[PDB]
């Protein structure tokens, strides 16, 4: 280009090509699970009577 | 049910977040104070806030 873009082409240059900065991302996934299941139950036969 | 809550600068994102990191590593730690009474097991816990 004209010598008058390319001194305006040098400094678009110059601020386009800045040293980039660099970013360390640590993620922190934390989970917890548990529960608990019960099964009581009380049956009852009886030849005579009846049975449940 | 919604319950929005808005971070308008950073430090309140902090405290926000940290009542939350805190919150989990006080669960982890009142899960270790079961798991250290009933022995043979391991919950493993989340630091504190910035220590990495």
């Amino acid at each position: 280009a004209q010598p008058d873009v390319m001194a305006e082409l040098e400094q678009v240059v110059a601020k386009l090509d800045i040293r980039r900065a660099q970013v360390l991302v640590e993620a922190i996934i934390v989970e917890i699970a548990d529960g608990d299941g019960l099964n009581l139950g009380v049956q009852w036969a009886n030849t005579n009577g009846g049975g449940t | 049910f919604i319950r929005p809550t808005i971070l308008r600068d950073a430090n309140v994102y902090s405290g926000i977040s940290s009542n939350k990191y805190t919150l989990f590593r006080a669960q982890q730690l009142d899960a270790v104070a079961q798991e250290g009474y009933a022995t043979s097991p391991d919950r493993q816990v989340l630091p504190e806030y910035g220590q990495d």
